[PDB]
């Protein structure tokens, strides 16, 4: 298997719908991240949330193909990353662009304890066709980088406790049951909505290093800190990578 | 379906929700550059061969853009194979190889663009939206570098570290995204055969075949990068491609005129 | 006044010196793109409405550039309002909001440019000096993103953190700087009324008004960002603007033909 | 009021006419800055000076509007910033571009003790009309950033002791009297030249954090060091921000 | 010689090997932009003089591009001399000065491009490969900034820190690299004289001279940067240059028409 | 003579033909560099090697002039720099671009112990004419930067022991004799191939700071470490700069 480029890296993906909650969610997360900065070398990647739904509404109404919509959504994830980095600036944290993440992350994490970037990957007008909704979104981009780097982990910070058997905010929430652990292959074979991209399960099947990804509720203080120490506080997704 | 229905699902569900996915599928379909043809000029198969292969193609492009709007993407070739060999032997992952291969497609685009500049044809980034050159009879064509943008975010193959989406996939996806009318791969064989014609004594020529038929005959990985056959089956706009021999004088011109040279591969 | 006199003051005084300021005011006045019209397409008022508003405007732009050189700037709209709400609730300053709003005007420019590409009209950075597209009958128009460049250096308003110079100001200043002949704001109301026609039962239409008269009637902050009315009063080149309803078919075409649709607001 | 993004930052604006004095002014300033690097986290911003007067002479002769002249002058401030940074390179200091200052200053000041940038703000072809001379110049750009960041201070380093009642090098220098302290509103209502942009007084009126800005003579060694510790050695300008 | 022979030497020897160097010299010679003329507009000699020098040249360029494809490079002038004086007095090396001088050639390119924009002529980076503007009768010219790219990698002169390759060398090398048909330096003297005509009472005009003859007469460092005379002697494509007075109305137009105004300096 | 901008810098140029040997050469070099990181502040610059020969073969067959071939070869040196930096990423090392090397090297070496860049200089389409092979290549670019910075040294890491009187892998290798020391002027006046660019000898003649450059065999572990301490383990080239 390929070498790990940054074996000491922890990657944290912050959901765009968490950022959409504004200060009431963001201020406690910022405080928790400040306290985590001495403990971990962090690449913090933000998703897109509700503004990408609005640009999809407009773009799909204009008839635009899926490759047009992919960078339009990614913009919203970049903007969330600039908002989160500004709140952490006094601790030395800034947003860094995708080429800086892809080629210079080692030097930037030598300079400071964490940096923030957009979790969307640069698939852009070369997004894959088939669905009218861009498939390679923020969970997927964060995992591709975490696994390419051979990072020590990827933790996904959601606005729910983890993965349930149905959308726990949707029309069938009454029979939504919480899943403390699952495999990517099991999820991939089910139909129904998830709080993570379906492309994430595909990239998990070809992964070379990351064995598990935990989805935890960022609206509950201390869950992110517990997940970064390996404590089981949300849903663990086994990727089906095995130890060498 | 309705706009308001779709807008409610887009606000209220996960993008993974099958009900939102199906509503979005009912959206209108706009083709951004419908009258353009995307052509891929092979790195190993054409540009690496130098003047004897490239100069006749340059003359064909110059003649062809009088009648046909062209987006001309470059392949990579032997220098990318060398980079992949060095990097894979070090244990570097597919995302790192992907970045190295782009540089070689860029070199090829620069060399082809310098031969085309005095004919008014630019090398561009953003070919699909290079609105000005594509609207002018004096120009009517651009050159671009054919690797995809995925870089360190490249999905690896199931085995090994060679990037699975390289310049066949880059060019194909640009044609698909911009809703172009035709996609032509310019290689160094007449088209698809029942075996690698370089390695195999009595391979038979195949003028026309579907992706399912190619897979059934064990040709999933033959004259095109194999993931392109899956992208083709998922494509909204470009549902067939033509593979032609750039070494045969006038072959590209004839394909642009609608002649059935080479092999036509269809999504279904 | 003389060149040598001005040059001595420029060498020997502070730029704040009233005597240098007055000598510089006597300089010649060159208009860089005098035959161009700048148009702003509203984000909330047009682009956020989707196909029913944007497709007829795209057809009008395509028809209009046959007779009229156009620089078409985009507004921002509801997604920028959302970003401003999130960032202001965190206590972020105006300079940080300004950066967030640019991204939304860019998204809108990308969507409009993709509808216009097959008509030869590019999205550009540097519209005022996009010499080539503006010199060609095949093109004769460009799209640009309408936010100003000020970013973290944005001057805040007297109260609150919403950037006071947004896409009305960006487009206006580009028209003023390049000495364009006309500035047209494309919104979703017929023009200026005596009250917000959305909120107010018997608002009366105003075909023509001066900035001083608007301030006197309490309309300083109505259909345009209010700092634009002060920029207009200081302007060297564009001394009036026209506000028109982009939802009414042909309104933009008629304004470009010299018809007095909408409201004309004059510096004096 | 908005949060302070970088409350520990000190901003120092070096006048372009100080840099125009060449080595005789620059070498002592460089030595003083070297000694200040361990004491402060510094963003050092350079103004434009006499070469911008020459480009204004040419540009105004060609009839060019004020938005054309604004980036032409800014170039001269960038070039002074590269000259000053080269003299400090052996201490870890480099010039950084405007987008790096606007989005990544936190990480760059985590890496090293000071960086240098152009004090002009990026108003460029969107400079405000009215005067044929660009109004938002180096004093103004430096203050906008210092106040946006909520910095601990902005100190302006001039080639004179501070603000006088008349230009102390001009035709009325005989009655020029030194002002140890003034308010921006008082200055704004006077006519006559100043050693600071008139736009600076406008941006002071809408400021949210910086309460005072000191103008001091960079040709006298030790004044910059004293001003950065709050010692009154030039003219204090009160912005009319008040404590929360 | 043969391709295969050259390819073996290229694989098996150092690039310093005389046998590989000689084989490479036998390669074909492609001219990228053979029908273009590169013109340098002097910074000190023209642009620093303002409207009286620049406006007639702008009119000449506009008229001339009807018949002649032009790449117009800018010099630097007095502001670069000021930067060099400040930086040299601090002890900064040639590589640091080189970077400072570029900024001044850029300012000059911006000012000239703003006067030319409404005539359809752009300022570009990459003039030699600005395929689109150079292929259109509406445009047929571009402006570029004349300093070379060497920046901190500038070779110093034998003495002192002033960069020896400045805008004469930048423009000359672009003409040489793109295989342009003609190189014209636009200065503020009629051409080369036997002494500096500004400083010297009875200098005699020289209509035509070779680089060897200039060196023999002590003119190696007179009207052109002196390293340009050595680059000219090594050049593959541009083997002579013409120096003309841009202050004399129509001089640039006449030189483009083949009239022998000014001085022709030949490699041999 | 000009000041030294970065007097504490060590520059190391790694030959493209060393990188072409793949893991068998690169892994031991990487291990040796890892151990050198605490000892030196390093700018590591990679040359181009055999892929630039292939692009010259194609480009010369297409008739392209020397300015076309210069950036085509430089690309291959950039790619070797990205490969070497990836192997060192876990130690904080990244590739940095030419403008970052030219203007911001001081801050990047304050952040981390070494960075990697392309040794080719940006002569590009303004490469000098005369030869059909670009003359200002990786040895030359590395020396221009080392001498412009006034660095403490430049060490060139070759796939041979140093400079011999004939190519020691070529048709006359039988009479190739090893040169432990030579002057640039002596080399410049000889004909025949060298393992260093002939342009390097020209830039040595105008140098202001670097007195000697050692060429050593990177295929022998420990030679690079010895050369960086001044130990004579390959060929010393005297530039003919003298002490002030
Ligand atoms: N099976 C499921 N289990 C848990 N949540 C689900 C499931 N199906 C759908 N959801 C929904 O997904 C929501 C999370 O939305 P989503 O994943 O789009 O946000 P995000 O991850 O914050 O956004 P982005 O992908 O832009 O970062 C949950 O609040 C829940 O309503
Ligand atoms: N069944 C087959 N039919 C035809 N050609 C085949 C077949 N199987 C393998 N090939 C090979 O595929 C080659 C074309 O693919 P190759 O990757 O060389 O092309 P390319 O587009 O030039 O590559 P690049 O641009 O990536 O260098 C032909 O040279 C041929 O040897
Ligand atoms: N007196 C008035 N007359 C007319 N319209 C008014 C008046 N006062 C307020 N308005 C409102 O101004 C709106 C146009 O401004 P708005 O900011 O929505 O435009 P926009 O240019 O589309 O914005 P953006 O591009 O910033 O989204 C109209 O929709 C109308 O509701
Ligand atoms: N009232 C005043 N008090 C003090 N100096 C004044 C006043 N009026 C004008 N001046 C002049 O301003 C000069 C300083 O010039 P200026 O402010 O343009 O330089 P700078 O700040 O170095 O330049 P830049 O703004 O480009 O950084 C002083 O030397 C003095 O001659
Ligand atoms: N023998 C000579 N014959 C003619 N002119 C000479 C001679 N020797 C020196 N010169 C001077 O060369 C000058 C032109 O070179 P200069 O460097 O001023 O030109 P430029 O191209 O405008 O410079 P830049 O663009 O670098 O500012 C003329 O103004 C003239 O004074
Ligand atoms: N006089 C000589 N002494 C030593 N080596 C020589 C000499 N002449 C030629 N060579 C050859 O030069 C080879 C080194 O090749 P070269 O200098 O091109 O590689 P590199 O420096 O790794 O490449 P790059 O310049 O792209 O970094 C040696 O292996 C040897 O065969
Ligand atoms: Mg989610
Ligand atoms: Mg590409
Ligand atoms: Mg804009
Ligand atoms: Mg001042
Ligand atoms: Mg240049
Ligand atoms: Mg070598
Ligand atoms: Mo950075
Ligand atoms: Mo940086
Ligand atoms: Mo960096």
């Amino acid at each position: 298997r390929p070498i790990r480029l940054l074996p000491w890296l922890q990657v944290v993906k912050i959901g765009g719908r968490v950022m959409d909650r504004g200060a009431d969610a963001i201020l406690p997360l910022v405080e928790e991240l400040r306290k985590l900065l001495p403990e971990h070398r962090l690449l913090i990647l933000t998703g897109a949330g509700v503004r990408a739904r609005h640009v999809f509404s407009v773009g799909l109404d204009l008839g635009l193909p899926v490759g047009s919509l992919a960078p339009l959504a990614a913009s919203e994830a970049g903007q969330n990353g600039h908002i989160l980095a500004a709140m952490l600036a006094s601790e030395g944290v800034s947003y860094v662009e995708h080429p800086t993440v892809a080629d210079q992350l080692a030097i930037h994490l030598s300079a400071t304890r964490a940096v923030v970037g957009s979790a969307f990957p640069p698939y852009h007008h070369h997004e894959f066709p088939g669905s009218r909704i861009p498939p390679h979104r923020a969970d997927t981009g964060a995992f591709l980088l975490a696994d390419a780097f051979g990072a020590a982990g990827l933790t996904i910070v959601e606005n729910v406790d983890g993965i349930y058997t149905a959308d726990p905010n949707g029309p069938d929430r009454g029979q939504a049951r919480f899943l403390p652990e699952t495999s990517a292959t099991d999820l991939a074979k089910s139909e129904g909505p998830l709080p993570v991209d379906r492309a994430l399960l595909d990239v998990m099947a070809t992964a070379r290093h990351i064995e598990r990804v935990q989805v935890v509720n960022g609206l509950v203080p201390g869950r992110l800190t517990a997940a970064l120490r390996g404590e089981h506080v949300g849903t663990l997704i086994r990727t089906g990578v095995r130890p060498a | 379906n309705s706009t308001a229905e779709l807008e409610e699902l887009l606000m209220q569900r996960s993008l993974t929700d099958p009900q939102l996915q199906a509503a979005a599928a009912a959206a209108a379909d706009f083709r951004i550059l419908p009258d353009a043809t995307v052509i891929k000029i092979g790195g190993q198969s054409v540009i690496d061969r130098g003047r004897a292969a490239v100069y006749p193609l340059v003359d064909e492009i110059v003649a062809a853009r009088k009648n046909h709007k062209l987006l001309i993407g470059t392949g990579a070739g032997t220098r990318a194979r060398h980079l992949y060999s060095i990097a894979a032997g070090l244990g570097l992952p597919a995302g790192v190889l992907a970045q190295l291969g782009s540089s070689v497609a860029d070199q090829n685009a620069a060399m082809l663009g310098q031969l085309l500049a005095k004919h008014g044809i630019p090398v561009v980034g953003g070919a699909g939206l290079s609105a000005v050159p594509l609207s002018l009879a004096e120009v009517n064509a651009v050159v671009f570098s054919g690797m995809p943008p995925y870089k360190l975010w490249m999905r690896p193959a199931a085995e090994g570290v060679i990037p699975p989406y390289r310049t066949d996939a880059g060019c194909f996806l640009l044609a698909e995204q911009f809703g172009c009318k035709q996609m032509i791969f310019v290689k160094d064989e007449d088209g698809l055969y029942t075996a690698n014609p370089k390695t195999s004594k009595d391979a038979t020529f195949i003028p026309r075949i579907s992706v399912d038929e190619m897979k059934a005959k064990g040709l999933h990985d033959s004259i095109l990068e194999f993931p392109v056959l899956d992208l083709l089956q998922s494509a909204q706009h470009v549902r067939e491609v033509q593979v032609v021999n750039g070494l045969v004088p006038g072959n590209l011109t004839r394909a642009l005129a609608g002649e059935h040279v080479g092999t036509i591969i269809t999504a279904s």
